[PDB]
């Protein structure tokens, strides 16, 4: 009975191993939708920065 | 593209000059004084930017932001004889006849894209005015969107009325041969 059991529990314990990674790799893209729109945000941050502060430079 | 080697940048390619090119339309400014500007460089670190090429390899520039477009003020640094733009101006005023003069000292148009640094009208201001007699309203008139004035420009004069004549047909050019271009029109 060790082989079917063995068989059956491995086989139950691989399918809550592969719904894991269903999960991890849906972290991943919410992880990843995240980080794409804080960098967008920061870059857009940082680009309006740097006009200010050319135009405070100019403006002095 | 010679100055970024002393940092350790080494760009050969025609390619690698259409990258430089890239960071010369996005980093590169006017210094409305060079020396203390160069000075300030060294001091702090403020002035320090990056740009990363299109593999990943970010690079960080200095002093070469306002040394670059520098040499539109002293054409020295390439190695060329003649005079900043500013000189060039003054002088093709001065070669104007003295009745007209005062009003072309208020009215320096700019154009085309290499007039397009952040700083180059203030820059140029400063400069005709220290050349210029002390009660002269010197004036730079730069558009926002002086990069186009030429095809602009263009197409207001081929829209005119009056200027469909001055079109050059091809019956014209049939009589005329191809110099029919410059003895005319
Ligand atoms: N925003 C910018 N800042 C600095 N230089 C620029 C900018 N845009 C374009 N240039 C420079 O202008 C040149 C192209 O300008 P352009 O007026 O189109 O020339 P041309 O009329 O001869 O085609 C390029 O060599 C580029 O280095």
């Amino acid at each position: 009975q060790l082989v079917e059991e063995e068989l059956d529990r491995a086989q139950e314990r691989l399918a809550t191993a592969l719904q894991k990674l269903e999960e991890a790799e849906k972290a991943a893209d919410e992880s990843e939708r995240g980080m794409k729109v804080i960098e967008s945000r920061a870059q857009k941050d940082e680009e309006k920065m740097e006009i200010q502060e050319i135009q405070l430079k100019e403006a002095k | 593209m010679k100055i970024l080697t002393e940092r350790g940048y080494s760009f050969v390619t025609t390619a690698e000059r259409e990258i430089v090119r890239d960071i010369k339309e996005k980093l590169c400014y006017v210094a409305l004084d060079f020396e203390n500007e160069m000075a300030t460089a060294a001091s702090s670190s403020s002035l320090e930017k990056s740009y990363e090429l299109p593999d990943g390899q970010v690079i960080t520039i200095g002093n070469e932001r306002f040394r670059c477009p520098e040499t539109l003020f002293q054409p020295s640094f390439i190695g060329m004889e003649s005079a900043g733009i500013h000189e060039t101006t003054y002088n093709s005023i001065m070669k104007c006849d003295i009745d007209i003069r005062k009003d072309l000292y208020a009215n320096n148009v700019l154009s085309g894209g290499t007039t397009m640094y952040p700083g180059i009208a203030d820059r140029m201001q400063k400069e005709i005015t220290a050349l210029a007699p002390s009660t002269m309203k010197i004036k730079i008139i730069a558009p926002p969107e002086r990069k186009y004035s030429v095809w602009i420009g263009g197409s207001i004069l081929a829209s005119l009325s009056t200027f469909q004549q001055m079109w050059i047909s091809k019956q014209e050019y049939d009589e005329a041969g191809p110099s029919i271009v410059h003895r005319k029109c």
